[PDB]
């Protein structure tokens, strides 16, 4: 088969700028190129296909180029509808299309709010026990979260996710859930959540003393 | 205008079958050849099968040989796909689409439907579990254990708009999902609605600190 | 890839 990879896999930018992704083939494909552009939650359409004609419609902001093995789609003045996802497809032999490459607004750096919240009662007399901690607006997304049960790391006991970059911020907010036994949890009694971004000039921790 | 509208969606277990449908109007059916192209969260967009418009020739991508049928109704106006002995790798949203093809554009996609989801998975539907996440304030709700997604969280009956974050689900070690949903509030306190569709489950809890 | 239509 043929690979398709872009770079980079995440764009910042703001509003009026140029950008450039890039669509690499693992072999000659001469211009049998196309591109795509998916919003969340809809279908993907086409902007460009054969390396470099515009599809009608499709507003002349949007461009590509390319020959060969490298072909380029360049946004001159991106806009606000504009960050979302595009993937370049080659059609010479059958159909393969890239990873895909989110193009993210560019913000002033923001630490997260960090809170921490102990187990539902509920939930204790059910038999499991779950902590949530809270990151509420950051920016950049990228951000490490560490669970510490009387001053002792945890590792595969809890999972996370990321919202959508904020429509009005353009901030990120995280949410990690640990997930421990009932005789694990009554065990101990400090129960920490260790934060680093890049916002904050150190490591920040919100603790809750069982109770 | 051209109109793609896909179903058959839901939980298959491992091993088992499905069939897809695709009932196009807007348009000559019969004129067009038509793919399927599906999609996973972590994997990208990965094209499945394409038939002729008079169903003379089928091409299929190689994971799915063997497994997979794509048929046609030029009558109808309906695309099918059949599929059999599922693995957990073909778990994704699956996209009917219509071919378009020029002498330089080649063979491509133009107008797609919206998507229906397969899930391939050995749990049984059931409901959330919603528990309180109590107390420049912060406050929510834990959704927990539920299958298949998706739930509806709103807060005091779609009001509380401003300030909130329902986030994306997990899937735990039971096969389970399992959601968080927080809102803000001024500290000066003075309801979360989750509603998981197919277990018909209407939970309305109330978080005080 | 050749023209699947008409």
């Amino acid at each position: 088969d043929i690979q398709m990879t872009q770079s980079p896999s995440t764009l910042s930018a703001s509003v009026g700028d140029r950008v450039t992704i890039t669509c690499r083939a693992s072999q000659s494909i001469s211009s049998w190129v196309a591109w795509y552009q998916q919003k969340p939650g809809k279908a993907p359409k086409l902007l460009i296909y054969k390396a470099s004609d515009l599809e009608t419609g499709v507003p002349s902001r949007f461009s590509g180029s390319g020959s060969g093995t490298e072909f380029t789609l360049t946004i001159s003045g991106l806009q606000p509808d504009d960050f979302v996802t595009y993937y370049c497809l080659q059609n010479m032999r059958y159909w393969t299309f890239g990873q895909g490459t989110k193009v993210e607004i560019k913000r002033t750096v923001a630490a997260p709010s960090v809170f921490i919240f102990p187990p539902s009662d509920e939930q204790l007399k059910s038999g499991t026990a779950s902590v949530v901690c809270l990151l509420n607006n950051f920016y950049p997304r990228e951000a490490k979260v560490q669970w510490k049960v009387d001053n002792a790391l945890q590792s595969g006991n809890s999972q996370e996710s990321v919202t959508e970059q904020d429509s009005k911020d353009s901030t990120y907010s995280l949410s990690s859930t640990l997930t421990l036994s009932k005789a694990d949890y009554e065990k101990h009694k400090v129960y920490a959540c260790e934060v680093t971004h890049q916002g904050l000039s150190s490591p920040v921790t919100k603790s809750f003393n069982r109770g | 205008q051209v109109q793609l509208v896909e179903s058959g969606g839901g939980v298959v277990q491992p091993g088992r079958s499905l069939r897809l449908s695709c009932a196009a109007s807007g348009f000559t059916f019969s004129n067009f050849g038509m793919h399927w192209v599906r999609q996973t969260p972590d994997r990208g967009l990965e094209w499945v099968a394409i038939i002729w418009f008079d169903g003379s020739n089928t091409f299929y991508a190689d994971s799915v040989k063997g497994r997979f049928t794509i048929s046609r109704d030029n009558y109808k106006n309906t695309l099918y796909l059949q599929m059999n002995s599922l693995r957990a790798e073909d778990t994704a949203v699956y996209f009917c689409a219509r071919s378009f093809y020029s002498d330089s554009a080649g063979s491509l996609f133009d107008y797609w439907g919206q998507g229906t989801l397969v899930t391939v998975s050995s749990a049984s539907t059931k409901g959330p579990s919603v528990f309180p996440l109590a107390p420049t304030a912060a406050l929510g709700c834990l959704v927990k254990d539920y299958f298949p997604e998706p739930v509806t969280v709103s807060w005091n009956s779609g009001a509380l708009t401003s300030g909130v974050h329902t986030f994306p689900a997990v899937l735990q070690s039971s096969g389970l999902y399992s959601l968080s949903s927080v809102v803000t509030v001024p500290s000066s306190s003075l309801i979360c609605n989750v509603n998981h569709k197919p277990s018909n489950t209407k939970v309305d809890k109330k978080v005080e600190p | 890839n050749p023209d699947p239509n008409a």
